[PDB]
């Protein structure tokens, strides 16, 4: 039918938070308290518009 | 002299009684002990269950805040 429109690798290269996972769990509560305030905007963007490649910024 | 074997001076008594001391107590005491220890275990189990419910909700908070 129609082609897909997948974005570029130069936009798909952000440095991860390359911590391990157990410390990421161990710091999670204060990660949810102070930060994770503007990512409910992200999650609402995801659940309203179900398109990753649309809400990646 | 004579050296047979008679009973020398007579032998003492030998019991033949059915001597059963009936160790233990009444059955109503046994039901009381059983129900009491059982209910003790129930209360302690209830308390530990709801403590682990609190910690399980905290682990749910971990998986919620960890996800995005």
């Amino acid at each position: 039918p129609g082609i897909v429109e997948l974005p570029s690798l130069e936009d798909l290269k952000v440095q991860e938070v390359k911590v391990s996972s157990s410390v990421l769990k161990a710091a999670a509560h204060h990660y949810g308290a102070q930060c994770d305030k503007p990512n409910k905007e992200f999650m609402l963007c995801r659940w309203e518009e179900k398109d990753p490649r649309r809400c990646l910024e | 002299v004579k050296q047979d074997m008679p009973p020398v001076g007579g032998y003492g008594p030998i019991d033949y009684k059915r001597n059963l001391p009936r160790r233990g107590l009444s059955g109503y005491s046994m039901f009381a002990v059983g129900i009491g220890a059982l209910l003790f275990g129930y209360w302690s189990m209830m308390r530990w269950n709801r403590e682990r419910r609190r910690l399980q909700i905290e682990d749910f908070e971990a998986r919620i805040a960890l996800m995005p």
